RNA sequence: CUAGACGGUGGGAGAGGGUGGUGGAAUUCCCGGAGUAGCGGUGAAAUGCGCAGAUACCGGGAGGAACGCCGAUGGCGAAGGCAGCCACCUGGUCCACCCGUGACGCUGAGGCGCGAAAGCGUGGGGAGCAAACCGGAUUAGAUACCCGGGUAGUCCACGCCCUAAACGAUGCGCGCUAGGUCUCUGGCGGCUCAACCGCUGGGGGCCGAAGCUAACGCGUUAAGCGCGCCGCCUGGGGAGU
């Protein structure tokens, strides 16, 4: 009884609890193609990760933003949800050669303009150098790759405030990693998310997604004397700050040193 | 390494204690001195005697690098700058301004439980 | 400007005799007519209580002239009802 | 009781809004940053009600800081 | 549209060249902006008060016009956004008040 | 028919409201810097931070929330409640010039709105401080008052209760009965006094014959004189069972 819009959150019905999905869409026929791709689940003569890993693969396809531009004039109209994650994915337009999925701020009916050109339009735009951040509203297209540029693919967050301008030239915050001023020299598409919260919005029950895309997990403690200690008591656990094969359940920190994060401090989470 | 002679001193003051600052013509300090150095803080500190023996320690590491002329300004409200006054010319120094001010939040924050209402 | 500028048209158009300074044609109409830019105070200012009740004094007049036009001359009654409807 | 020098509105070539030829905002103003209450205000209070923001602009506009300096508080 | 009053300030460090260029962008907003223009005077250069932008000095200007309400929420942002302009104040002028005069 | 109610012109007043950028003395701290032995805090002390550089001092930085001075008998305000620049929108308010509609109205268990701080939930959020919990310490005893930390919390959206030494403890409205002391505010302008003055209206502390209580005292904003109607009280406890 709050956000936009229709969340199948059935307040206890019949084998379909408080769901939560979709929105509006013009409904597109079906995607024209899907370069390269391949698949999922497992790899390298083995398998890896025993959590999730359903049926439906691919669909996502690349989304190379702006590698060139120099003068384009686009338009935008339709749109289409598709990648592995519920996040929509826009629909772009133009008429030159390729398509390249493009990003999508908030939803639109029948209009727009677009230019993708350094100094162009207040509204929706694309390609342009980086110093262009007076206010720095919703981004939803950030990226780290000089010639390239893409990154994110999720309807979660996608909104960063840009810092000032001092030595070492560092600015812009990031989704959820507090205070970590990153070095920067690229671009994005600056636009909203469309159904922000809509990314981890609850489902009814279990058995219509976890198989149907991903896989059935909520486990722990193998109770396996061999490499899995957790398991061998009257029904308690006693001591043992162990997770699995003594992997340290607690923080224990991790990656540091590194290229970057050598002048990109402050990354602590609460 | 200065030997400028004509320097200043970011004097200060506070209730419980007080701490004097001695810097150069533009800001960079030096060291520090006080009266509550040796055993004098619990109940002892309840008197300006602290601000008293404050120069009788500073001169040790201050009036050594040629400094007999210091600016003088009042900062903060101390338990007893009165004694600190004795550290005036009585110690072979110098004075400058009679300026006496102290910062205070014009409700800029949340002080203690009580801080408003009249009558 | 808010005085009677807009009301100027309500003189040779929606009014009584030449110079109607206070008839139904130019009475409660101004109220509903004001709603056009009145509900405009709802984009934000939704907390501006010092203006929201400023309309509470017209809640009556808006539907006060009833037992006088329907219960007699239907003219001043359905004068322009079919242009605003009743009970929303 | 008792007050200070005779202060009010002798001249009038000025204006409580024009900046190109600001005068009273400096001369008749407090030797401190304290927004004139009524006494030392010189004028009274009516030409101060809105005056407050008329000069406060200077603050955000860098034209003025916060307050000045004094003695004996 | 009605009578207004705006004042813009930015980076004076640049010579008169790159310091009075934004004016051009305003010119396009004087004729090519629905209505037209009004009057204009220039404060020239009046020191602020306390240091800002790490410098107690600067250069100033000022204007006064009339413009489309819609383009307003973008007219002043147009230049305030960049690291240049940092303070702006649009005010519908029409009948302010005078110190008994 | 216009005294009431109602809308017009022309002006004015402020902490009325929703939204957006933020102005800076702020104070906890991240870091470098100068670089000594204590800081802190009680009426006497301490968990803590000390030999890792503590206390403090210059700068670069993260931020959240608050808005001194004006501030006083002040204003807004049905009231709750509200004292930084500007803007989109907006509420209630003021006299003169009457413009006209022409009784068109004041109240009213029931509802709709408000819904003092805090308290519920979803997501966010975190500097300062704070219920639980926890320390040095009072004293015989101390889950009080000192100090030292910190979670929900004090914070943005939205959905709840409907409450308090919520008070002019006195329900809205009209007419009326000596005035004065003083204040924020609009207007007409008297030998045009160039620092003035009268007259008139809105809000607000005070004094009194008189009327009223059993007073204190209300005292021009009436508890003095009535009225158009809803409310409650009817010996206390137990009782908001």
């Amino acid at each position: 009884k709050k956000y936009r819009p229709y969340t199948p959150s059935r307040r206890q019905m019949t084998t379909a609890d408080f769901s939560g999905l979709t929105k509006k869409r013009p409904e597109k026929a079906l995607t024209e193609a899907l370069p390269k791709t391949g698949g999922r689940n497992n790899r390298g003569r083995i398998t890896s990760r025993f959590i999730g890993g359903g049926h439906k693969r691919l669909y996502r396809i690349i989304d190379f933003k702006r590698r060139d531009k120099s003068g384009v004039n686009a338009k935008v109209a339709a749109i289409e949800y598709d990648p592995n994650r519920s996040a929509r994915i826009a629909l772009l337009h133009y008429a030159d050669g390729e398509k390249r999925y493009i990003l999508a701020p908030e939803g639109l009916t029948v209009g727009a303009t677009v230019n993708a050109g350094p100094e162009a339009e207040p509204k929706l735009g694309n390609a342009l150098p980086l110093r262009f951040v007076p206010v720095g509203a919703v981004v939803h297209a950030l990226e780290l790759v000089p010639g390239k540029g893409a990154q994110l693919a999720r309807s979660a967050g996608t909104s960063v405030q840009v810092q000032g301008k001092e030595s070492d030239y560092v600015i812009v915050r990031l989704p959820s990693g507090e205070l970590r001023r990153v070095h920067s020299e690229c671009y994005a598409t600056i636009g909203a998310v469309g159904n922000a919260e809509h990314k981890n919005i609850v489902l009814g029950k279990a058995g219509r997604s976890r198989w149907l895309g991903r896989k059935p997990h909520q486990r722990g403690s193998a109770m396996n004397p061999v490499d899995h200690p957790h398991g061998g008591g009257e029904g308690r656990t006693g001591a043992g700050r162990v997770p699995v094969t003594p992997w340290g359940k607690p923080t224990k920190g991790l990656k540091t040193r590194r290229k970057r994060k050598t002048s990109d401090r402050f990354i602590v989470t609460r | 390494k200065r030997q400028v002679a004509s320097g200043r001193a970011y004097i200060h003051a506070s209730y419980n204690n007080t701490i004097v600052t001695i810097t150069d013509p533009d800001g960079n300090p030096i060291t520090w001195s006080s009266g509550g150095v040796i055993g004098y803080k619990g109940s002892r500190k309840g008197t300006p005697y602290a601000a008293q023996l404050a120069a009788l320690d500073a001169a040790k590491k201050a009036m050594a690098y040629g400094m007999q002329s210091v600016d003088v300004i009042v900062r903060g409200t101390g338990a007893g700058r009165e004694q600190a006054i004795r550290a005036l010319q009585a110690s072979g120094l110098q004075v400058k301004s009679i300026v006496d001010d102290t910062p205070v939040p014009h409700n800029g924050c949340r002080p203690k439980k009580k801080f408003r209402k009249a009558s | 400007p808010i005085t009677k500028e807009e009301k100027q048209k309500v003189i040779q158009e929606f009014a009584r005799f030449p110079g109607d300074t206070g008839s139904t044609e130019v009475q409660v109409a101004l109220l509903t007519l004001r709603i056009n830019r009145l509900s405009e105070h709802l984009k934000v200012h939704k907390k501006d209580h010092h203006s929201h009740r400023g309309l509470l004094m017209m809640v009556g007049q808006r539907r006060r002239l009833l037992r006088y036009l329907q219960r007699e001359d239907p003219e001043r009654y359905r004068a322009l009802i079919e242009k605003l409807g009743i009970r929303g | 009781p008792s007050r200070k020098a005779k202060v009010k509105a002798t001249l009038g070539e000025f204006d409580l809004r024009d900046y190109r030829n600001v005068e009273v905002l400096k001369r008749f103003l407090s030797e401190t940053g304290k927004i004139l209450p009524r006494r030392r205000t010189g004028l009274s209070g009516k030409e101060q009600r809105i005056l407050a923001k008329t000069i406060k602009r200077a603050r955000i506009l860098g034209l003025l800081p916060f307050t000045e300096k004094l003695v004996r508080k | 549209m009605r009578r207004y009053e705006v004042n813009i300030v930015l980076n004076p460090n640049l010579d008169q060249s790159q310091l009075a260029l934004e004016k051009e962008i305003i010119q396009r907003a004087l004729e090519n902006y629905g209505a037209r223009v009004e009057k204009v005077e220039e404060l020239g250069l009046r020191r602020l008060a306390y240091p800002i932008a790490k410098d107690p000095q600067g250069y100033f200007l000022w204007y006064q016009v009339e413009m489309p309400e819609d383009r307003v929420n973008d007219l002043a942002r147009e230049l305030r956004i960049r690291d240049n302009v940092r303070r702006v104040m649009v005010v519908k002028s029409q009948e302010p008040f005078l110190a008994n005069a």
